[PDB]
C-alpha cells in the first residue's frame, strides 16, 4: 500500500518498490476535504475509471 | 572484466530500367533482362569486395 | 525566367525532406558576366532550376482558353503568385521533460530546416538546346506523379573502359 522507491538522497533509487499509493496516475485523484463517503462518490470514481 | 557491444546493418541496392520497344526488337546477344541482372550483380559485388 | 513551369505534387511526394511544400517550380534563364568597366559581355550561360515555392499573392494574366472553352477578346484571369521560402516545417518525435506519467510522454514536435534547389545546373551559351532537353526532361518526370529520379549527363562523366581508373574505390 504504501510503498516508495524513491526515498534515497537526492531522489536517487531507493530499497523499497512502488506501492498503489504511487503507481496510480497523480490525475485519478478524488478529495473528500474531509467529509464523508456518500453514494455518488462511489460513481465518480467509477467514471473516473471508465473514461480509460 | 567483461563487456557488451552492439553492430548495426546497413543497406545497398541498385536500380536497372529497360523500355518497352527495346523488349520488342530481336537480340544478338540473347535476353536483354538477363545481361541488365548479370552486370547489376557483378557491379554490386565489386562494391561490396571494396566497401568491406 | 525564359521559361517556367507549375507543378502540384501529391502527398507522397510532399512527405519528403526535399519537397517539405505542395507545389513546385521549374525555371530556365539566361545569365550574362558584365565587364566592371564598361558595359559588354562577356560570357553567357544558361541556368536551369527547381525550387519547392510557397504562395505569397496574386496578380491578373490573359486568358489562354483551350479548345471546349472560348474567351472574349479582353478577357483576364486572376493566378496566384508563388516565392522561395527560408525555412520549411517537419514533424518528429519527442518527449516531454515533465511528464507526470505514461500517458504524457511520448508526444509530436515541429522543427524548421533550410530549404535547396532540387535540380541547378549550368549550360554554356552554345548548348541550349541540351539545356532545353534538360528542362523537358524534368518538367516530364515530375509530370509522372512521382520524385524527380534522373540527374545524369553525359558532359561531365568519367571515361568509361579505363580499367586502370575506375578500379579504385568508389562504393
Amino acid at each position: 500500500f504504501w510503498g516508495d522507491s524513491k526515498l534515497a538522497p537526492g531522489g536517487q533509487e531507493g530499497l523499497q518498490f512502488d506501492g498503489i499509493n504511487k503507481m496510480i496516475d497523480p490525475e485519478n485523484t478524488i478529495d473528500l476535504k474531509g467529509n464523508y463517503l456518500e453514494e455518488k462518490h462511489i460513481n465518480w470514481g467509477s467514471q473516473l475509471i471508465l473514461q480509460n | 572484466t567483461y563487456a557488451r557491444k552492439a553492430a548495426f546493418v546497413k543497406f545497398l541496392g541498385t536500380t536497372r530500367e529497360v523500355t518497352h520497344p527495346m523488349t520488342l526488337v530481336n537480340s544478338a546477344f540473347g535476353n536483354v533482362i538477363a545481361r541488365q541482372n548479370k552486370d547489376g550483380i557483378l557491379w554490386m559485388l565489386k562494391q561490396i569486395e571494396q566497401a568491406l | 525566367m525564359l521559361f517556367k513551369y507549375i507543378h502540384d505534387v501529391n502527398a507522397k511526394v510532399e512527405e519528403g525532406r526535399r519537397y517539405l511544400s505542395d507545389v513546385v517550380r521549374v525555371a530556365l534563364d539566361k545569365e550574362e558576366t558584365t565587364d566592371p568597366d564598361t558595359q559588354e559581355v562577356t560570357s553567357t550561360s544558361y541556368r536551369v532550376t527547381a525550387y519547392p515555392v510557397v504562395q505569397v499573392g496574386e496578380e491578373e494574366v490573359p486568358y489562354i482558353p483551350v479548345h471546349p472553352k472560348t474567351a472574349e477578346p479582353g478577357q483576364k484571369v486572376t493566378v496566384p503568385t508563388y516565392d522561395v521560402p527560408e525555412k520549411l516545417p517537419v514533424l518528429v518525435r519527442g518527449r516531454n521533460p515533465e511528464a507526470t506519467g505514461d500517458y504524457d510522454d511520448h508526444i509530436w514536435v515541429t522543427e524548421e530546416v533550410e530549404v535547396r534547389p532540387l535540380v541547378d545546373e549550368v549550360f554554356k551559351e552554345d548548348e541550349f538546346e541540351k539545356a532545353r532537353l534538360y528542362y523537358e526532361n524534368v518538367a516530364a518526370q515530375l509530370a509522372e506523379g512521382d520524385d524527380i529520379r534522373h540527374y545524369y549527363r553525359k558532359d561531365l562523366d568519367r571515361e568509361a573502359g579505363h580499367y586502370s581508373v575506375s578500379r579504385y574505390p568508389s562504393f
